């Protein structure tokens, strides 16, 4: 927090503890529905597994190889970018949509695309 | 075309006559009737297709003759046979529970029961 | 065609299946049969692999299959164990690593001022319950380039081949690929890789959208399917996946899809074989012989 | 998926609390005079009402709060060890009187 | 070690796996008790229906739910859940009456106003007309039922033995009764208490029905639920197996290295 | 009292001259307690 | 069996006890050499040895042995080395079961378990 | 008996217990205890053995019981890994198993030629974890002919004797069965199968079939129990099943099966003490034994 | 049965029991919950509880390690006392009021101190 800043470090801590809580429920996942999930945890479930598609970013040299066109996302650009999605202002959108994509911008472009 | 029938097993949901206890008295249906709705009273009930008759105790619920010449007889539930002493000293103790008192309701409902029993 | 720790009955019908099909005057086969010493099988690839290396610096174009790695590392560590070097892990010898990475590497595409040579190496690796995670795969896998993983559930549920896309990469294949079919089958495997994402969570609730895309998807995996020792021609390729990536296979109903393919192709060489021709020599898809291709599948699709 | 029932929801309530008390940042040590009350705080329940997000920011203002007001408190925890009928009554007051603001 | 740390864990699924078995099976036979009930309560409503149809009754509006008390019913309480706060956009004031605990939470959360009356006790018993009666009674007391002139009840009608459909009902209300256009055809007194009385027999009448729809539901539901738990659980069974045998083999062989490297030495 | 809270008492009642089933006894005891709900908040879970 | 096929034409069918018991027997005889255990203890000659007894066992343009083999999985396990040796050498395999037989069902051949490389 | 690695404050219990039981006027105790240094533990199976073969060659019976052969193992591990001997799996001796097989298959009943004689053997294997994996129990369980595998979940559930009679097998098994108890025994196979099956139901709302199975079951489990050093005479064993078979034990609770079970035994005496004699002394059941067993069994249910 | 006679054993026997059938009971009630476990196995699960603490009692040598001084309990007595739990003669008395005391006498007082 000393180092990429207090805003960064919470940034992170909330990441983490999300996709904690999502490795933590494979489980349950699992053996049940994910409907059985509890609502409350359903939703950190569906904010994770937005995150988890959202990550994925494409790379210029294996653009190559995927096919899909790379992205190089700004440092500063990307603390907003998770930012937005951990204050769940993109999340109402498709996990078709966060998956493979550079930065919440392209999300946000890429939900039009995915509309048509 | 009768449909007797309880939540718990339908008894008749043809039927010549049937008589019933209403708040309007005693009903007795009987061909085509006019259509009527009735509430149905804690009742002994008579239901006679043909000159075979089978004769049920019914706990009140409501009739009504359907304009389609259908009654409808529903009621919690019921056979008078199946009904029939032990309930007169239940009844002895319900007299008792009216002397403090919904208990009240109760205890004269359990004395319209008791008239309803002595019918029997 | 290199057999390693095979039974010389099994290689005698492998010799007599080639000879049926006439492949003989374009292939060798090395032996080193079960019944043939391990030492032998040690070398029986390193061997092999010199044969190979006269013919890509010929500067012709060559392929060697190296069928089974996974009985070269037995013999290798049998032939290790009984040297007495201390045991490696999952008890192969400990210069394993350098044993497959000595034989994978000598094979390659030679440059043009050492030649046109190539020695195509696909080595074919026997895993025991796919464990991916075994030792002797997974060194294979990181030397290796690319991996064609076979999964046993889809092989017994009629893919043959069975292509677990998810396990199955190839680095620089695509490049490699006829433009052609680099077109008409352009991110198609992102495709499937999203049918594959879309009956993840089809078996929980499920959309339309996804619905639509699985589909898609469920009839595209119908298209996949091959009969085995039976290939197809490059031309004929062409057409049929154009028409899936198309998304005319919405269009044949799930069970008519194999139908569909040969009545297709039948239609396709009737109709006009000069398509196939042009797609066969152009080796691209023009905007002309795209707008063929897409009259003629209408065309076939409609009857 | 098990219903839990008001009683053991009491526990679960009070217990989340107790986590988000024990957390310290790394190179971040405190003051045992200054730990006794934050525990005292959350064993007595007073922070179980408490809204989960802001468990942080009452530990901060807390401690600004004994720091302002109650730092003879802090000094007698300091100089004795041991709470004593004072310091336990002075304490809960204290603990009380910083729930609501 | 990995060996004993997959080998309670495989043991677990294994017990697991047991228990969704006992579940299912234990589930149809209480599904055939809960279908032949939903026969009888079925008829019984279709009767007091003959009369509302004849009369054309058409119906603050009051918002009267059904569900299960318990988890492991399925999706019933999640999709009536779903299914209220839509029909919460179709009044944004109504007052929500909640028999089961399943549906009680999840609307409670989104509109904590809304929720007025609600039971405890109900669906852990198959339906009977004594509770759905004091419940009606006290949806008369409490609520004043006849003051709402619409009432509309939410259930989840069993569409097929393999699914749900989240439904809802307009309960018709004595106002109406009064006024419906037929009413006439039908012959009572003039000092009928018939409006007071009919409305306040079809308020338990149809509510009992619509508690026993939404049983054999919750019910039929779980059957279904726990049939592909123990699909789920299986495939977990035999991931864990893999390891297990990997890892036996595996702990041959770490072992056998100790005393190689011992021999040599 | 309610009418149809007078059917079910008497209906209660007339179970009882007796020959019954369980399931009668169990259509005829009740299992619940009412949590009726304030406005979020509840009044007392009474015995229905 | 060879003498049998090459000196004789003979058709002949070889039936082998456990084969487990053969691996488990070289297994030993190689322990005993002192040669050192390779994975789950068998012998680092496994493959070899048994390919030599699964490459005798041939069709000449003689005669042909043909051989059944009787193969107990050790440890009930499919994925020891031993199984993965044996099902290599392996052409068919019939899979008596007792279910079958409970089923009346003499021979107790499983159906659907009996599946071989010789059908096509 | 054998007593192998059992320490000699065992032995002396042991020894006082047969004495107790009056057992000594045919017992032999073969002793190598704890203590005892571990040539003579190793070689303790095999001298026990020796002896047996005196009783077997003259044509007598005898059956020799080796408690445990387990810790024999592992007196042989001890000396072969001192005698610097290849050392094997699990750090067992390489030919322990050529050491057991050796001695387990000396027991034999003897041909006719040599005289009917016998040498039954009974050896004991301690499961380390229950593992039935370990490789002294796998080759062991390879080399016998039949297995009665204990379960100590059993015995804390208060089932003493604690078989699981699930993983209990024996290979001659009803061949040398008494005729008369295989007769009204085949119904209790069946019976305890079905109770296993149903097992897991009784954790409920259950079936008529089901809690039909239950109540024979439990009942049969409790009579299984036996009070340990009571033995029970075959003549009143055949019995007390007889009634199970005939399913009268299932109207007596479960609470009164032990009691039922010593005054059924008391009214078989006192009733028909001709039909106890005729069953050990006709030694086969025949329909009018059974007929006369049934009725009086009846008798006895009513009280 | 014989050693410490047939008393002291049936008594123990039943503990055992008892106990074991809580543990095998632990997983009905992980999942299934009560519900279509018994009324009667039910009683069962809450004696074997307070049995579990009634095995609870302090060390006069964890009164440094603990503080409730330890009771060294008469073993005529503990059989008894024991036996009592059994036939659930004291199954009015909370499941803590038998954790960490001594005798029946002890865990009687303690039920009317937590009952204050």
């Amino acid at each position: 927090a000393a180092v990429v800043g207090q805003e960064h470090y919470d940034v992170a801590s909330k990441v983490q503890e999300t996709l904690q809580t999502y490795k933590s429920l494979q489980d349950i996942i699992a053996i049940l529905g994910m409907d059985e999930l509890s609502e409350q945890d359903k939703l950190t479930v569906e904010r994770a597994r937005k995150i988890q598609r959202f990550l994925s970013q494409p790379f210029a040299v294996a653009e190559v190889f995927t096919g899909i066109p790379g992205k190089l996302v700004r440092l500063k650009d990307t603390v907003a970018s998770f930012k937005a999605v951990l204050e769940g202002k993109y999340d109402n959108i498709p996990e078709h949509a966060f998956y493979m994509v550079g930065g919440i911008e392209d999300v946000v472009a890429k939900a039009e695309k995915l509309a048509a | 075309k009768l449909q007797f029938a309880l939540p718990h097993e339908t008894l008749y949901s043809e039927v010549t006559q049937v008589n019933l206890p209403a708040k309007s008295g005693r009903i007795g249906v009987l061909a085509n009737h006019v259509p009527t709705v009735e509430q149905l009273l804690p009742g002994v009930v008579e239901v006679m297709e043909g000159s075979n008759s089978k004769k049920f105790f019914i706990s009140g619920g409501f009739a009504t003759v359907q304009p389609d010449s259908q009654l409808c007889v529903t009621a919690i539930e019921a056979p008078l046979e199946s009904f029939s002493e032990n309930i007169k000293n239940l009844l002895a103790e319900a007299k008792k529970n009216v002397s403090s008192s919904r208990e009240a309701a109760e205890a004269a409902i359990q004395v319209e029961v008791l008239e309803n029993l002595q019918s029997v | 065609y290199v057999a390693v720790g095979q039974k010389r009955s099994t290689v005698a019908q492998l010799v007599q299946t080639l000879e049926q099909h006439d492949a003989m005057k374009y292939s060798i086969i090395v032996a080193a049969t079960a019944s043939e010493a391990a030492p032998l099988q040690y070398l029986a690839p390193f061997t092999a692999a010199s044969i190979g290396e006269w013919f890509r610096d010929n500067g012709k174009h060559a392929l060697i299959v190296y069928d089974d790695l996974s009985k070269q590392a037995v013999a290798y560590r049998q032939l290790s164990l009984l040297l007495r070097r201390p045991p490696g892990r999952e008890a192969y010898p400990g210069d394993v690593f350098y044993l497959h990475s000595r034989l994978l590497e000598r094979a390659a595409k030679l440059s043009e001022k050492e030649g046109s040579g190539s020695l195509t190496a696909l080595p074919v690796i026997e895993t025991q319950g796919g464990d991916v995670s075994a030792y002797i795969p997974t060194n294979v896998i990181s030397i290796t380039d690319g991996q064609i993983f076979l999964e046993a559930e889809l092989f017994y549920k009629g893919i043959r081949p069975a292509i677990n896309v998810g396990l199955s990469v190839s680095r620089v294949g695509s490049a490699a690929q006829v433009k052609a079919l680099k077109q008409v089958a352009g991110s198609l495997k992102l495709f499937l890789a999203q049918y594959r994402e879309v009956a993840a969570f089809a078996q929980s609730d499920l959309d339309a959208s996804t619905k639509q895309t699985l589909v898609r998807g469920e009839r595209l995996t119908q298209l996949l399917k091959q009969n085995q020792y039976s290939p197809l021609a490059t031309e004929e390729q062409v057409p049929l996946i154009y028409a899936g990536v198309n998304g005319h296979l919405d269009g044949i109903e799930l069970s008519r899809i194999g139908e569909f393919e040969s009545s297709f192709l039948s239609y396709l060489k009737s109709n006009h074989n000069e398509l196939l021709t042009e797609i066969r020599e152009k080796g691209e898809l023009s905007k002309e012989l795209l707008a063929s291709l897409k009259s003629a599948t209408e065309s076939f699709v409609a009857t | 998926g098990s219903d839990l029932d008001a009683s053991t929801k009491q526990t679960l309530v009070r217990g989340e609390r107790l986590t988000q008390l024990l957390k310290q940042n790394q190179y971040s040590p405190l003051a045992t005079e200054e730990q006794v009350p934050l525990i005292y705080a959350g064993v007595n329940g007073h922070l179980d009402g408490i809204e989960l997000s802001r468990i942080g920011e009452f530990e901060s203002s807390f401690l600004s709060y004994l720091k302002s007001n109650h730092n003879e408190l802090l000094t007698e925890i300091r100089e004795k060890g041991e709470l004593s009928k004072e310091l336990l009554a002075s304490l809960k007051s204290a603990t009380e009187s910083f729930v609501a603001t | 070690a990995t060996l004993k740390e997959v080998e309670m864990r495989l043991k677990s699924i294994k017990n697991i796996e047991k228990i969704t078995k006992t579940m299912k099976i234990v589930a149809s036979t209480r599904l055939s008790k809960a279908e032949k009930a939903k026969i009888s309560a079925k008829k019984m409503d279709e009767a007091e229906q003959l009369f509302y149809k004849n009369a054309e009754t058409k119906n603050k509006e009051l918002i009267v739910a059904i569900t299960s008390d318990k988890g492991l019913c399925g999706s019933i309480h999640s999709q009536l859940a779903k299914a209220v706060r839509r029909h919460l956009n179709d009044q944004p004031n109504a007052d929500i009456v909640t028999i089961g605990d399943k549906i009680k939470m999840q609307l409670l959360r989104t509109h904590p106003n809304n929720i007025k009356l609600s039971i405890n006790g109900i669906g852990k018993d198959a339906p009977t007309f004594q509770e759905s009666a004091l419940i009606a009674d006290k949806l008369l007391s409490v609520m004043k039922a006849g003051t709402y002139p619409k009432i509309s009840i939410f259930y989840n009608d069993p569409v097929s033995s393999l699914s749900f459909e989240p439904s809802e009902k307009p309960i018709f209300n004595a106002k109406t009764i009064e006024q419906s256009p037929s009413f006439g055809k039908f012959e009572i007194d003039t000092d009928a208490n018939v409006p007071r009385d009919l409305f306040e027999y079809t308020l338990a009448n149809q509510m009992l029905t619509a508690m026993a729809q939404g049983y054999a539901a919750e019910i039929s539901a779980r059957r279904n639920a726990m049939d592909n738990a123990s699909k789920n659980a299986g495939d977990m069974i035999n991931r864990y197996s893999i390891l297990y045998n990997r890892t036996r083999q595996a702990v041959i062989t770490n072992e056998l290295v100790d005393i190689i490297t011992g021999a040599s030495s | 009292i309610s009418y149809a809270a007078y059917l079910n008492v008497a209906a209660q009642a007339i179970r009882s001259t007796e020959l019954q089933t369980a399931s009668v006894l169990n259509r005829s005891q009740t299992d619940a307690f009412y949590t009726q709900y304030k406005n979020a908040s509840e009044p007392t879970p009474i015995t229905k | 069996a060879e003498y049998f096929r090459d000196e004789e034409g003979q058709d002949v069918l070889l039936f082998i006890d456990n084969i487990f018991r053969f691996t488990q027997a070289g297994s030993e005889v190689s322990a005993l050499l002192g040669r050192i255990p390779s994975a789950v203890g068998y012998q680092p000659t496994l493959a070899t040895d048994m390919g030599l007894l699964q490459e005798r066992i041939t069709t000449t343009k003689k005669g042909s042995v043909t051989s059944v083999q009787a193969v107990y999985v050790p440890a009930d396990d499919l994925t020891d080395p031993a199984p993965a040796t044996t099902f290599a050498h392996l052409d068919a395999t019939t899979v008596l079961s007792r279910g079958i037989s409970e089923l009346g069902i003499y021979p107790a051949v499983d159906p659907l378990d009996s599946k071989s490389r010789l059908l096509d």
